[PDB]
RNA sequence: CCGAGCCUGGUGAUAGCUGGUUGUCCAAGAUAGAAUCUUAGUUCAACUUUAAAUUUGCCCACAGAACCCAAAAUCCCCUUGUAAAUUUAACUGUUAGUCCAAAGAGGAACAGCUCUUUGGACACUAGGAAAAAACCUUGUAGAGAGAGUAAAAAAUUUAACA
């Protein structure tokens, strides 16, 4: 008895869920963080134009840094040593 | 030697008669074996806890299964109080 | 389903739980406004 | 009405946490909400709702 | 103690006690299994770990009386 | 896996954290082949490894077969008779040397579930608790609705 | 628990993430030398260094953008002066 | 439907209550914002998401600091919902260079450029 | 290491729960006057720095 | 301590036979207090496996008293196992026919679902008077209190609590009453 | 065992259709539509993948984008915060999709109904709502006999009258 109709959660009848003063504290909680930062954000320390063209130069030369380091492959040193090191595979005492 | 304890290491009978013999040698009253908590004397699972007394004072209690074994067992914690073997001792120093 | 319906829309969990906060709260002295003055 | 929602102690109304989005509910909510704000839902009304 | 316990906010001074300990053994624990399984996908998977892990052996305590 | 396996408490050996600290790997034994490919490694580090650990540990006694195997092993005795023996097949100088410490390092016990991270012997100061340790007693010990 | 009363206080919410509980040594040798660091506390400090080095950049950016904003209010002044004057 | 949210700017003009709830003098505003991931980057649209990655925010309960420009505080409204705000403060002044490394974070906000790891 | 020390010396745990009482006691006491009056003994904090 | 280890283990892990009068008490608080003193929760050496519970002993079930008309609506419902076989009864009238059956259920639901429940459910004492046999008055231990309070009666309230109460206003003389 | 016998051979007939598809381990990765005797399929596109060359790519700041007949928003967009984006060689696979919130169309202002758009989720782990795909918290992977938190438990009782 009691049953609900299809499935419990979606539909034209599906099962009530309520409120508890557990989620509604922890919500007006968050609502005040979200005023705390929406008062921080406000007054701003620098205007757009004193703010306009002064990371520029760090944007760009870190992205040509980006550049040699995207540029910068090609295959790695082939070496004797490590082509003979091989050889050592049949070492054995006189 | 650590763990053994005393008791387990050194077997005893009467232990009764080896505290009277004691403590009359170390000159005070012979004490008297009184129950001084009970529970299930009727059950199946009896529960003793005998405190031993001497000149309205308590030098140990013991837990038992009977009052025998309870006086027993606190006859051998007074012994081990006395001879300073107790669980509590101080460590050997190394 | 459509939001227009005869019965009432069961409405999301959030929206109930902002609409569980928000409501008239009276503004009630300490002291019921009949004993005292 | 007017002085309900004048004197009403609660600090938080959907007024201000929809106009903010504070909680992203903008997702349940619609924009027709926004000035049929906490009233309204279908086609009914709430007037006790402030 | 038996008769008495000091204890700090949040811990004690250095000068007040001194905690002496042994190291006695290195080891690596013992094989621990960790299978990741999901339902008809082929997803199986097992790796083998054996952390390693140390034994010490409290020698001595003793305390100071400064207080 | 734990209910397959075995288990054991933890535990040391004849107490040895107390005293003289004594490494209870006892002797060793290796079993190398002058000739494979697999024996290389451990050719290497007999060669020069081994020297200087056997003059860092002089407790332990090493022993060496040196004779034809597919497979190198080595053989770890302990104090408790307790042996243990371990491939060395292809295995890199820096890995056996390693390996041969934490055989050094460890106790004469096989590795198994240790069911708890610690051991107290006397674990109880204050006495052990009791169900009548915090409950107070009775003018002339009277049970409740007791006359006499 | 007692997060929200230690960070009113001034001290981190969990008692593991900073303060003496977490950042002293645990262990050095009984002949009194200092042991070696911990990996947690080395990395700790890197990141806060970094945060540090960041936090000085930032901030001497913004001081030098509000600077040079200031000095082409100067150049802007000056050559006004210099418009009426010519 | 929905949609990027415009915000009212008239939202960000703080009264003189709030100014002297928070404690932030409208003059002398501060210069950067330590900023903390508190929710759930799911459930989220690809641009609050994308957002957050680029303000460095993916992963959660680690301080991360920012200007106060607007070119910022942008990227914050737009993500505001998801993230613990807080103005940074200072006593020692900006950290020397000999003290780069012995600086603490505290819950208030500080930075403090000492650390002698030692009561009063 | 609560439980253990519930366990095995009940008198440590019994000290130990005195003093939380005593905290809670204080805390009432500074839920009547917040400030105005001398902190409590122990709700008193040691600053580290 | 300096006790020898089986008795220490028997005097730690022993049974314990508790005692509470139920006279004008509610079924629910001191079921659920016995309960968690049957599986044994109250004890710092609480564990499932071990069967560390204590006997509990209840007094004067019959003179409980509920919250409300619980006594009407409540109704404890049951299938006996035929067709038919589904009965319904009050509170009162189970109580009529056996007063000790609804302290029983109480605490038979309070309890966990384990197989342990029946075993502590006979570990668990009733008698609805004040009347107890010999050996199960004799092998006890303590007597806990209460959880609610007795309010008490006119007849009860003494004169000098009466006096001392200051009476609040003044009738008017031409009333019957 | 005849809508046309049985055997052999072609014949390993063909089958856009069902089924099955063998060792360990790491990573990236579900995606608009068009055409088709085509809608149980396939080619292209798009997405995804790999290895390379190159440089701008994403967020976006004022300005700017219609008369006809009052919306959330959108396009473009320097700074800024970040590090990806495009192109070049090579394929494969996906191309039968479900719920929720919102703007709507059909229907009965019915559907766990069907059809488009914006977003999320699911088809990847975990905690919770009773068990629960789609609801809410929450990701980058281990050992722990450490700790702080997230979402997270429903409140209701009703009518006298001169
Ligand atoms: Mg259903
Ligand atoms: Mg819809
Ligand atoms: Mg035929
Ligand atoms: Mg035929
Ligand atoms: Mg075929
Ligand atoms: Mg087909
Ligand atoms: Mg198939
Ligand atoms: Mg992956
Ligand atoms: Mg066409
Ligand atoms: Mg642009
Ligand atoms: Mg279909
Ligand atoms: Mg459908
Ligand atoms: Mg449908
Ligand atoms: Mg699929
Ligand atoms: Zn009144």
């Amino acid at each position: 008895r009691g049953r609900i109709p299809g499935r419990q959660w979606i539909g034209k009848h599906r099962r009530p869920r309520f409120v508890s003063l557990r989620a509604k504290q922890n919500m007006i909680r968050r609502l005040e963080i979200e005023a705390e930062n929406h008062y921080w954000l406000s007054m701003p320390y620098m205007t757009r134009e004193q703010e306009r063209g002064h990371a520029a130069v760090r944007r760009r030369e870190a992205f040509e840094a980006i550049k040699a380091a995207a540029t910068s492959k090609f295959p790695p040193h082939r070496f004797i040593a490590d082509q003979l090191d091989h050889l050592n595979v049949t070492k054995k005492w006189s | 030697m650590t763990g053994k304890e005393l008791f387990e290491m050194w077997k005893i009978i009467n232990p009764m008669g080896l505290l009277v013999e004691e403590l009359k040698k170390r000159n005070v009253s012979a004490p008297e074996s009184r129950l001084t908590r009970q529970s299930g004397g009727t059950t199946a699972l009896p529960l003793y806890f005998v405190g031993l007394y001497c000149d309205k004072k308590l030098i140990a209690e013991g837990p038992g299964e009977t009052v025998l074994v309870a006086e027993e067992e606190a006859a051998r914690v007074a012994l081990r109080k006395l001879y300073g073997f107790t669980e509590n001792r101080r460590p050997w120093n190394y | 389903s459509k939001a227009v319906t005869r019965h009432r829309r069961v409405m999301h969990f959030q929206r109930q739980k902002l609409m569980a906060v928000t409501e008239y709260i009276p503004p009630k002295p300490a002291i019921h406004p009949s004993c005292l003055p | 009405q007017e002085e309900r929602e004048r004197n009403n102690q609660n600090p938080w109304t959907f007024e201000r946490i929809a106009t903010a989005n504070m909680l992203g509910i903008r997702k349940v909510l619609s924009p027709y909400d926004l000035t049929h704000k906490g009233k309204y839902w279908g086609k009914f009304y709430m007037p006790k709702r402030v | 103690a038996d008769n008495f316990t000091l204890l700090g906010k949040p811990l004690l001074g250095k000068d007040l006690v001194r905690v002496e300990a042994t190291v006695i053994e290195k080891t690596e624990s013992w094989p621990r299994i960790i299978m990741r399984f999901r339902k008809r996908k082929n997803f199986k998977k097992k790796r083998i770990v054996t952390t390693p892990q140390t034994v010490l052996r409290i020698n001595s305590i003793e305390i100071a009386p400064c207080l | 896996t734990a209910r397959g396996t075995p288990s054991r408490f933890l535990a040391s050996v004849l107490h040895n954290g107390l005293g003289r600290y004594v490494q209870q790997l006892q002797r060793l034994s290796f079993s190398v082949s002058r000739d494979g490919a697999s024996s290389r490694g451990a050719r290497e580090f007999v060669e020069r490894e081994v020297i200087d650990f056997a003059r860092r540990n002089p407790g332990v006694v090493i022993y060496v077969n040196s004779r034809p195997c597919c497979v190198p092993r080595v053989v770890a005795e302990y104090l408790n008779g307790a042996v243990r023996e371990e491939s060395i097949h292809c295995k890199s100088v820096e890995e056996i040397s390693t390996l041969v410490q934490k055989l050094a390092d460890q106790s004469g016990l096989d590795v198994i579930r240790i069911r708890k991270p610690f051991h107290t012997d006397n674990p109880s100061i204050q006495g052990q608790w009791h169900p009548f340790t915090n409950k107070p007693t009775t003018f002339r010990g009277l049970r409740p609705r007791e006359v006499q | 628990a007692g997060g929200q009363w230690r960070l009113q206080q001034g001290l981190a919410a969990n008692p593991s993430g900073y303060g003496p509980l977490t950042e002293l040594p645990d262990w050095s040798y009984a002949d009194g030398r200092p042991a070696p660091p911990m990996k947690g506390q080395l990395r700790r400090k890197a990141e806060r260094e970094t945060f540090a080095r960041r936090v000085v950049l930032l901030s001497q950016e913004m001081d030098a953008g509000l600077q040079a904003w200031q000095l082409r209010q100067q150049k802007l002044q000056e050559e006004q002066r210099k418009q009426e004057n010519a | 439907k929905f949609t990027r949210s415009r915000i009212p700017e008239k939202v960000f003009q703080a009264s003189p209550e709030d100014h002297e709830k928070y404690g932030g003098d409208p003059q002398n505003p501060h210069k950067l914002h330590i900023v903390t991931r508190i929710k759930s980057t799911r459930r989220r649209p690809y641009w609050e998401k994308d957002i957050i990655k680029m303000l460095g925010l993916e992963k959660a309960h680690t301080p991360q600091v920012h200007k106060n420009i607007p070119s910022v505080n942008a990227k914050l409204k737009v993500v505001k919902h998801l993230i613990r705000i807080k103005p940074l403060k200072l006593p020692q002044g900006l950290p020397a260079e000999e003290n780069m490394s012995n600086t603490c974070l505290k819950s208030t906000g500080e930075l403090v450029v000492q650390w002698h790891l030692k009561p009063v | 290491v609560l439980a253990d020390l519930a366990i095995y010396e009940p008198k440590t745990f019994k000290s130990l729960a005195a003093l939380a009482s005593r905290r809670r006691h204080e805390g009432f006491a500074a839920a009547l006057g917040d400030g105005k009056e001398p902190e409590g003994i122990f709700s008193r904090v040691v600053q580290y720095h | 301590s300096s006790f020898s280890r089986a008795p220490q283990q028997w005097a730690t892990f022993a049974r314990i036979w508790y005692l509470l009068d139920g006279k004008m008490q509610p079924p629910g608080k001191l079921a659920a207090m016995a309960s968690i003193r049957l599986q044994g929760l109250h004890k710092p050496v609480y564990h499932a496996l071990s069967d560390c519970g204590d006997h509990v002993v209840i007094m004067n079930t019959r003179h409980i008293a509920f919250s409300g008309n619980k006594w009407e609506q409540k109704v404890y419902s049951s299938h006996t196992g035929y067709p038919g076989g589904f009965r319904q009864v009050t509170a009162a009238q189970l109580h009529l026919r056996d007063p000790v059956a609804i302290v029983k259920l109480a605490i038979y639901g309070m309890l966990p679902k384990n197989l342990h429940r029946r075993t502590m459910m006979e570990r668990l004492h009733l008698f609805p008077d004040e009347y107890i046999p010999e050996d199960i008055l004799k092998n006890l231990v303590e007597e806990l209190p209460q959880p609610r309070k007795i309010p008490k009666r006119l007849d009860e309230y003494t004169q000098e609590e009466i006096d001392a109460f200051p009476r609040l206003w003044t009738p008017p003389e031409d009333y019957r009453l």
